[PDB]
RNA sequence: GUUAAGUUAGAAAGGGCGCACGGUGGAUGCCUUGGCACUAGGAGCCGAUGAAGGACGGGACGAACACCGAUAUGCUUCGGG
RNA sequence: GACCGAUAGUGAACCAGUACCGUGAGGGAAAGGUGAAAAGCACCCCGGAAGGGGAGUGAAAGAGAUCCUGAAACCGUGUGC
RNA sequence: AACAGUGGUAGGAGAGCGUUCUAAGGGCUGUGAAGCCAGACCGGAAGGACUGGUGGAGCGCUUAGAAGUGAGAAUGCCGGUAUGAGUAGCGAAAGAGGGGUGAGAAUCCCCUCCACCGAAUGCCUAAGGUUUCCUGAGGAAGGCUCGUCCGCUCAGGGUUAG
RNA sequence: AGAUGAUCAGGUUGAUAGGUCUGAGGUGGAAGUGUGGCGACACAUGGAGCUGACAGAUACUAAUCGAUCGAGGACUUAACC
């Protein structure tokens, strides 16, 4: 199965993409822990694409993702990132590129946050 | 659609009886020493199962 | 022994106490871990009274802080504030803006 | 919805007014009655 | 000891009765700065020499009250103190 | 005054014909009490504050700014059965 | 003493209790009045004492008198507080993350992306409102939550015409 | 399995879930390159590429460290002893 976290199909696939390309750039995120659940495959998934390194999979990997920047003075941008840095942080793992490290809850929400890491 | 009668104490209390909170599911941070959530953070250590973020 | 007292706080009675049934009767220490851990808006009301009693035992009673249970805790309401809702067909509804009184006491074994 | 009141000042002043009340003879009772009870504002 | 049969306590998530202590709420009691009805006496009209009633303004100091009117939180000039 | 004593008595004991309602005429409230005297809580702690606990003033602080008393409904804490 | 009797609505009659005030006479009260709370007291009833506690200044008793003279109900008036019940609702509409501030942040500020309007949710401007404008402090109330924030509160300032 | 509780499978000598790799099934012949064609486009690379929950492996990630509750077993009688 997989979770709808209270959105629809667009705005959900909006919130996992923008979400995936902030979590690439900044390699951890505190969120919600159901969001990082959810977001676990998908990034785990695009991690795949980069180990690959086909043009294929850069397509396929710009499909999905958003055209921003990862790191000034290098003009660099999150799918680049992606590629060159994180495949050649893991080419040798298979699977398992996270970590989600549970929080406790919000003040206003009462929501059980959660950061979630490269690891 | 109504209460056809005005609820008594007693019944009030009755219902509120499970109306309640149990506490956490709690440990102790090994690090620092003070009190946490079970598989979570502990927010003064900073500290997580022997490491730190 | 010692007291803390909470005097005319915007909360509800209810709410606050469930938060101090959970405590009525405890060691301090795990009282406060219960109240910093616990997800509810009147732990930090509670554990500040608290840790307000603990102080004026220490500063006023030198009771030797870890040696303390809470001898008895409560909640009274206080002065509510009205308030009025406009719901359809030019009706109002009261509102009940509660307030509490929040109470504890201190003491050793 | 449209409703009753649309305010114009100039109407409220040419009707409702100190003028115009003190036109009328009714309109200068009004005033009497409108003093001896004490209101302050006893016109627009 | 076991087995069988039979009895009976005790429980309290919570609740009831009573007691103790508190809160809220504003009654009750006491009090009056205000009013009600009358008595005696006085006076019974004010205004174009601009009324009654108001608006706007005035203070060393913000607003409001009260007082006052560009002579503005008082000025002569007779008395009192 | 063999009249009222703050739900009474003027609608109005308090900045009321106010606030407020209404286009308008017009309608029309609520709301008294620290203490003999501010002597109105220096100072220490908790706390971001508020609000508390001590100390001190005071005959009294359980008198602390809704400030004499302060009931009942209602709200809770503990406990004998 | 004896004898007999003593259910009772409408309703008639008679006995009284209690409240406020007044007159007189006799009293109580800071060594603690009334009032309030308890109590296992007394009386045939209405009712009345006693003790203790609170309170902190006025009040009973007797005989008479006069009355705004006794409340359980009016879909009564006013006020307060409950129940329902921590229930319904929280008022159309895409937000996410990182930084920062701060005692405290889903909710405030900045940035980046994304999304909505686009004969309108944009620019002007009436009537009307009457300081809401700007800046800096604050977060008790209001904001259907929070709040470090504002069309809220304080201060100040700001509106220039042949 | 389920509104929530609950139930069930698992909790580091373990495959509970995710991810990874194999596959199934579904879609239908990817991008890039080249050839032909003025071009739209077609052909080959190549049952390709892609694929949510499906099943089989895999200790990569997360099920950590903890903590709490939970018995001491009444009496009488009858039989064995």
């Amino acid at each position: 199965s997989y979770r709808k976290l209270g959105r629809t199909s667009a705005q959900r696939k909006a919130m996992l993409r923008d979400l995936t390309t902030d979590l690439i750039i900044n390699e951890r995120i505190e969120t919600t822990e159901t969001r990082a659940k959810e977001l676990r495959s998908v990034v785990e998934k695009m991690i795949t694409l980069g180990k690959r390194g086909d043009l294929h999979a850069r397509r396929q990997a710009a499909a999905y993702i958003r055209n921003e920047v990862a790191n000034e003075e290098n003009n660099q941008d999150a799918l680049q990132k992606l590629f060159s840095d994180i495949a050649t942080r893991y080419e040798e793992r298979q699977g398992g590129y996270t970590r989600i490290m549970k929080l406790g809850p919000r003040r206003g929400d009462g929501a059980p946050m959660a950061i979630i890491e490269l690891v | 659609a109504v209460p056809f009668r005005r609820t008594s104490k007693m019944k009030k209390r009755l219902r509120r009886t499970h109306f309640k909170l149990n506490v956490p599911g709690m440990t102790e941070c090994p690090s620092c020493g003070e009190m946490k959530l079970s598989h979570r953070v502990c927010k003064a250590c900073g500290s997580y199962n022997g490491k730190d973020i | 022994q010692a007291k803390a007292v909470a005097r005319t706080v915007r909360i509800a009675p209810r709410k606050a106490r469930l938060v101090m049934d959970l405590i009525r009767g405890k060691q301090v220490g795990e009282a406060v871990s219960i109240l910093n851990l616990t997800p509810r808006a009147a732990s930090p009301i509670i554990e500040k009274v608290l840790k307000s009693a603990i102080a004026n035992a220490e500063h006023n009673y030198e009771m030797d802080a870890n040696n303390l249970v809470i001898s008895q805790a409560f909640v009274d309401e206080g002065p509510t504030l009205k308030r009025f809702r406009p719901r359809a067909m030019g009706r109002a509804s009261q509102i009940n803006k509660r307030t509490s009184h929040i109470t504890i006491v201190v003491s050793e074994k | 919805m449209k409703r009753t009141f649309q305010p114009n000042n100039r109407k409220r002043s040419k009707v409702h007014g100190f003028r115009s009340r003190m036109s009328s003879k009714n309109g200068r009772l009004v005033l009497a009655r409108r003093r001896r009870k004490g209101r302050k504002v006893l016109s627009a």
